[PDB]
RNA sequence: GCGAUAACGAACGAGACCUUAACCUACUAAAUAGUGCUGCUAGCAUUUGCUGGUAUAGUCACUUCUUAGAGGGACUAUCGAUUUCAAGUCGAUGGAAGUUUGAGGCAAUAACAGGUCUGUGAUGCCCUUAGACGUUCUGGGCCGCACGCGCGCUACACUGACGGAGCCAGCGAGUAUAAGCCUUGGCCGAGAGGUCUGGGAAAUCUUGUGAAACUCCGUCGUGCUGGGGAUAGAGCAUUGUAAUUGUUGCUCUUCAACGAGGAAUUCCUAGUAAGCGCAAGUCAUCAGCUUGCGUUGAUUACGUCCCUGCCCUUUGUACACACCG
């Protein structure tokens, strides 16, 4: 399965609560943005965090999300 | 166009060079060709007793043509096969050295081969001339 | 139709392949049709191939096997019983020769006979077991089109394999007889006895 | 495990 | 090409007190004679100028006598010593090739010659056990 | 020099490097014509990149490939990929890109492995068995 | 002028690449023509032992490794210049051999 | 007299070992008389699997 | 028959006339200590 | 050859020094609890993220036992155990 | 041990071959063995000549399989 | 993980991580890698072409393939369905890669009378300690054979055996005054092997490890047959102080059961299974064994708790040394 874990789910939603105006619905822009916002030790975790932040951003535009 | 050895199928080129090389008759055939096995891994002598030596020399000449200074030890590896060890698994075993060494020696004094520098046996100035000739006379039919 | 002159000469017959892609450059897929509505989507003959050897990835997803060419699925099932695993070129040689024998016999399109033998060999109802922890119990259930197709190939090659065992008749011409007989629905062929015996038992369980 | 007995 | 003959085929041959099926190919028909394997039968046929494409019954008497002569006298027909069955014989030291009835006689004579001196190999032959050092713990079950 | 593009195709271990120069319809395998590539029964695997587009595409180009590594079957698939990729790479550089997109369409619509190398590689062997997943037979 | 070869071997690449770059650096500001560094195919020294000191348990194996990385640098300079470059880039992990 | 029934809904895996599937079939002709039947092989929706006998429903297998 | 070599050729292998034994398996409370020296709580208290 | 002797900067961060120091205390008859906590607190005092001491063997009892004396935060799996 | 296929060609079988083989949809090594009761080796030599005599047309050539048909 | 929620917010383990495999005509270079050109040179058609050889000075060019370091790339990306519209799942499209991208390494809280004191100059105690249970020398045994069982290797044939011919990998290892490493090439020898030189402390030489299955052309023709190669005789060499109880290799001869295997039972979901070989370890010699590697390459699910083991919840307990109670 492709179930993201808590280390990526909560760290991504901290980005939204902190940098929503600078975020966007594009993964490529988010991937570059999260490399200057957070200190991520590994590239693979960076892509996972940015890939879930984009999903949450794409979901906020469709209505209000619970917990963010 | 210029026909070469590389422009003709190997299987029917060797069948044509073997026939020519036998009818030409200058290749010296050792006296044990009716007795010996080609390889220690083989269990029977060749079924074409009269002609097997000529065809093998034709194969050796063509094989040396396409490469540069191949030795006789490499020829043993080339023609060797899987030995039929009874209950133990199969294994690769080299072919007989004398048969290959006699062939290259027979081909070297017929004018097709010579001792190459830094080992092996190159193909002769005339070795290209007569193989490329047979290739042309192989595919017109 | 024009003959194209290259520096490397190309044989006449292979230049004819520019017009049409044919199995072994001999058999056409154009005039081949499945005489059963329920197996059209699982017998793949729409994409022609030259040789039944594609080395594709049909085991990744669930129904990718339906996308493999039907002849390649047949030649895959020939290489069985240990000593033949991985010997696909030998299997392709058998299929290539079998089609020619199927052509000189009955004169039909050889791959049409292959398609006919497959629709006639898959059991339409098999009796699955519903045994309650050991006891013998059987219930008649329907057979999916995919299992119907691929059980036909399993039964056709198994019958050909056993007919060529300890027999002077070669495997390519045992397969040709097996495919031809099953194509016309004859009960003499294996995999038609089996198909009838499967559907006969299923009738005694519903 | 054995008791060495001499002969010579 | 296919050719026909009448009355020349011989269904059963008798060579060296051994019955030979006449419809077997000559190289493999002679292998019925004990002491003559495929490798040896292949060479005596080539030394006797008997082409291997003939069945056993196809051969005439002239060829049959020429073969049994060669098998009984291999060294006289340029057959190498190392190719022979019984070389460096125990008593006379000459190279021999024993055949159908002579083979079991000289095979026997080797057994008592081993048993007479009571060598270990001769002893194990008497017991009916394997003599070449094979383990008998788990496979000697016949 | 002249219009030359150099490419490569790959299968499991076999890799075939194709040199495509401007010339006549010369198509060689290790210095030998493609009409006699072995095994014979798979000769149409390398004929596919030719007959799919039409031999007229090869009038202006000559192709010489050097295939090493892999096995007998794996080398055939490497060659047909090098030819298909070599023809496309030549069109992209010396012909309009409309034709290159045309050539890529027929090839891709027929077989993905003509242009895209198969990524399957052999799984490593693990101890406790004679294979990658196979294990020694267990007894009770 | 002298065609001089410098061979660099070590187990760890960080110090190896520092020495390799440092030698190339000194061969740049000094107008010395150079060829390299050449990354030689790394050697995997593998030893596969049994985990168990005894012979009981599941048959589990360790697979130890020792990667050896090799770089060769070709220099065209007098022998005095090349040797002093070696002392400039001396590193405990990386060993240096100089061949003309 | 075989009848063909396109499947329109895969209900779920049934049977003891899960080797048989409940499916919702719809007849090709007379697009009504929708029936629940069990099938052995792998099944997607839109399978034209034919029925030797039609007048029988299906329930869970033991 | 003083030497073993001489007697071996005279001893016959009479092995196929006698039948093998019907069973031949000849190779248990591991939890219960058999040392007979129990440990008192004082010893554990003093040590640990 | 030339040999130089250098003092370890952070004795609390060197498991070798702490194990040798602990051994020199256990061989002096000090109780395990007093000895184990002398390195647990010394490691933390030096600034260690975590420390764990395990002493196994037999002590005044025929049956043998092992006791672990952990402290702070410790990681167990993956590459970081080779780093920190 | 029931085969007992004929390996020597007499005169009765020879003309029977040339009178019966042409009236075959498909001839091969096994077909000749199966129905003419001749041996496999005799079948192989019979096919190589019958093609040279024009009675038989070679549909396909292979060492392990020989597919032949009538030439009429 | 979503969610439900007297819990809220966290830590270890899982996951992250590390090594390896797959992509990069995008960087960085490469005479220990390859190529195109260029010299010089050969053969065949003569069309200026096609195959080669040579060039550590042609004191050329380049990095595509090859090597390896710095990076980039995938995050289930986009779009459809279902879902508590959540976590997700299933389909497509693009993609080198969409099964945790493939494979491993590491791996929690306690613990086991699990296995080893026959790995340790790791160890407590007991036994022995000069006619030794220490150490060494000689010879034998560990192989011994009415039997039961397990891990495997050959096979029962024609999808095959031989006989010729075609002719393709990857992982690795390699020495000096030794106590002898990998060993080409030439010459003898049917072979095994012998002999003379040289290269390589290694991307350079062994080595393109020209491996085996495999493919083509022939013989065989359903026959315990040219399937199978036990058992045994004679002979020829190799290693070693030493081959007998055949170390092993080679030649001829001997031609056994086995004609697909009962009750049972093992491993396995994609470059996987199955074949097929090769290297390294042990190693003076010996691989039907392991550790890896590559060649050919599928059938069938992609589901369930029916059997089996384990985990969780409820439940009973007179057990807690915990049902071996």
């Amino acid at each position: 399965g492709r179930v993201r874990t808590k280390t990526v789910k909560r760290a991504s939603k901290v980005l939204i609560e902190r940098f929503y105006p600078k975020l966007t619905l594009d993964f490529e822009t988010n991937k570059r943005l999260t490399s200057e916002i957070a200190v991520i030790q590994s590239k693979r975790l960076r892509n996972k965090i940015a890939g879930y932040t984009t999903h949450l951003m794409k979901r906020i535009q469709k209505g209000p999300v619970r917990g963010i | 166009p210029g026909v070469s050895v590389r422009d003709v199928p190997a299987q029917d080129f060797i069948n044509a060079y073997a026939q020519f090389l036998q009818r030409q008759g200058k290749l010296e055939v050792p006296g044990y060709v009716d007795i010996v096995k080609t390889s220690a891994g083989n269990d029977l002598p060749p079924q074409e007793a009269e002609t097997w030596f000529y065809k093998r020399a034709a194969s050796i000449a063509r094989h040396i043509y396409l490469r540069k200074q191949v030795g006789v030890g490499a020829l043993n590896k080339l023609y060797g096969g899987a030995k039929n060890r009874g209950f133990r698994p199969h294994k690769h075993v080299d072919a007989s050295g004398s048969i290959n060494r006699k062939c290259v020696q027979a081909l070297q004094k017929i004018g097709v081969l010579e001792i190459s520098p830094k080992g092996g046996r190159r193909i002769s100035e005339n070795g290209q001339r007569d193989l490329d000739r047979i290739a042309a006379q192989t595919l017109e039919e | 139709l024009q003959v194209v002159e290259l520096a490397t000469t190309i044989p006449l017959d292979v230049q004819e392949a520019q017009r049409e892609v044919k199995l072994f450059n001999k058999w056409s897929f154009e005039d081949v049709e499945v005489k059963d509505v329920s197996l059209v989507d699982y017998i793949q003959i729409r994409n022609p191939v030259f040789v039944s050897h594609t080395a594709g990835k049909y085991a990744s997803k669930r129904f990718r096997k339906a996308q493999c060419p039907i002849v390649e699925r047949l030649t895959n099932s020939l290489m069985m019983n240990g000593r033949n695993n991985g010997k696909k070129l030998k299997a392709v040689r058998i299929v290539k020769h079998a089609l020619e024998i199927i052509h000189v016999l009955t004169e039909q399109n050889p791959i049409q006979v292959v398609v006919d033998a497959i629709v006639n060999s898959g059991a339409r109802e098999d009796s699955t077991r519903i045994g309650s922890s050991g006891t013998v119990r059987r219930q008649a259930v329907d057979v999916s089109p995919l299992r119907r197709v691929n059980q036909a190939i399993a039964l056709l090659t198994i019958g050909a394999r056993e007919a060529s065992f300890r027999n002077i008749k070669t495997i390519a011409e045992c397969l040709a007889e097996e495919l031809i007989n099953a194509a016309k629905g004859s009960s003499t062929s294996y995999a038609i006895k089996k198909k009838d015996e499967l559907e006969r038992v299923a009738k005694s369980n519903r | 495990r054995k008791k060495k007995v001499y002969t010579t | 090409l296919v050719v026909q003959e009448q009355g020349s085929f011989q269904h059963i041959l008798r060579l060296l007190n051994t019955n030979i099926d006449g419809r077997i190919k000559i190289m493999y028909a002679l292998t019925k004679i004990r002491g003559v394997g495929r490798r040896y039968a292949n060479l005596v046929c080539k030394k006797a100028d008997v082409e291997l494409t003939k069945r056993a019954g196809e051969l005439t008497q002239e060829e049959l006598e020429r073969i049994v002569t060669i098998m009984q006298n291999p060294t006289n027909y340029k057959i190498p010593a190392w190719f022979l069955n019984r070389q460096k014989d125990q008593v006379d030291g000459k190279d021999y090739h024993v055949l159908a009835n002579n083979l079991e006689s000289k095979l026997r004579d080797d057994l008592e010659r081993l048993k007479k001196i009571r060598s270990h190999r001769g002893i194990r032959h008497f017991w009916g056990l394997k003599v070449r050092g094979q383990h008998t713990k788990t496979t000697s079950r016949g | 020099s002249t219009q030359s593009v150099q490419t490569f195709g790959k299968k499991k271990t076999a890799t075939a490097v194709a040199h495509v120069k401007a010339g006549k319809g010369l198509i060689k395998i290790n210095g030998s014509p493609i009409t006699l590539v072995q095994p014979e029964i798979l000769r149409f695997k390398v004929y596919e990149p030719l007959t799919l587009v039409g031999l007229d595409k090869f009038q202006g180009i000559d192709i010489r490939v050097k295939v090493t590594g892999g096995g007998h079957v794996s080398q055939v698939y490497a060659i047909r990929q090098a030819i298909a990729k070599g023809l496309v790479a030549y069109h992209q550089k010396y012909v309009d890109e409309a034709s290159k997109n045309e050539l890529k369409k027929i090839f891709a619509s027929y077989d993905k492995t003509l242009l895209v190398a198969d990524s399957r590689r052999m799984e490593p062997k693990k101890f406790g068995g004679r294979g990658a997943r196979a294990r020694f037979q267990k007894s009770y | 002028i002298h065609k001089i070869r410098i061979t660099l071997t070590s187990t760890k690449v960080k110090q190896l690449e520092n020495v390799s770059a440092n030698i190339i650096r000194n061969a740049a500001q000094y107008n010395i023509v150079k060829k390299g560094p050449v990354r030689m195919p790394t050697k995997v020294l593998k030893i596969t032992t049994r985990k168990t000191p005894n012979g009981e348990g599941s048959k589990t194996w360790d697979a130890y490794e020792m990667r050896i990385h090799k770089r060769v640098i070709d220099l065209q300079a007098p022998a005095s210049t090349v040797k002093r470059i070696t002392q400039i880039t001396i590193e405990p992990g990386v060993d240096v051999e100089v061949t003309i | 007299p075989v009848t063909l029934a396109k499947v329109i809904k895969v209900l779920g895996r049934t049977g003891s070992r899960g080797g048989v599937t409940q499916v919702r079939v719809e007849f090709l002709e007379d697009a009504s008389r929708t029936i629940v039947r069990n099938v052995k092989g792998p099944v997607r929706e839109n399978d034209i699997l034919c029925l030797m006998e039609s007048e029988r429903e299906a329930r869970r297998l033991r | 028959k003083s030497p073993t070599g001489n007697e071996a050729a005279l001893k016959n292998k009479n092995f196929n006339k006698d039948v093998a034994p019907p069973q031949s398996t000849a190779t248990p409370f591991d939890r219960h200590s058999r040392t007979g020296k129990t440990d008192s709580k004082k010893k554990l208290q003093q040590g640990w | 050859i030339a040999i130089y002797a250098e003092r370890v900067e952070e004795r609390g961060l060197s498991a070798a020094v702490q194990a040798e120091a602990l051994k020199a205390k256990l061989l002096s008859g000090l109780p395990i609890r007093r000895a184990a906590y002398g390195v647990l607190r010394f490691a933390m005092g030096a600034g260690a993220k975590g420390v764990e001491v395990v002493i196994s063997g037999k002590l005044r009892a025929a049956r043998a036992k092992s006791q672990k004396y952990a402290d702070g935060f410790m990681i167990h799996s993956g590459q970081p155990t080779r780093d920190f | 041990d029931k085969a007992q296929h004929i390996v020597i060609l007499d005169q009765e079988k020879y003309d029977r071959i040339l009178k019966d083989v042409p009236t075959y949809k498909y001839v091969s090594v096994s077909v000749l063995v199966d129905r003419l009761k001749i041996g496999g080796s005799l079948a192989r030599v019979a096919l190589r000549q019958l093609e040279e005599d024009g009675i038989i047309t070679p549909v396909l050539k292979h060492s392990k399989q020989a597919i032949y048909t009538r030439a009429q």
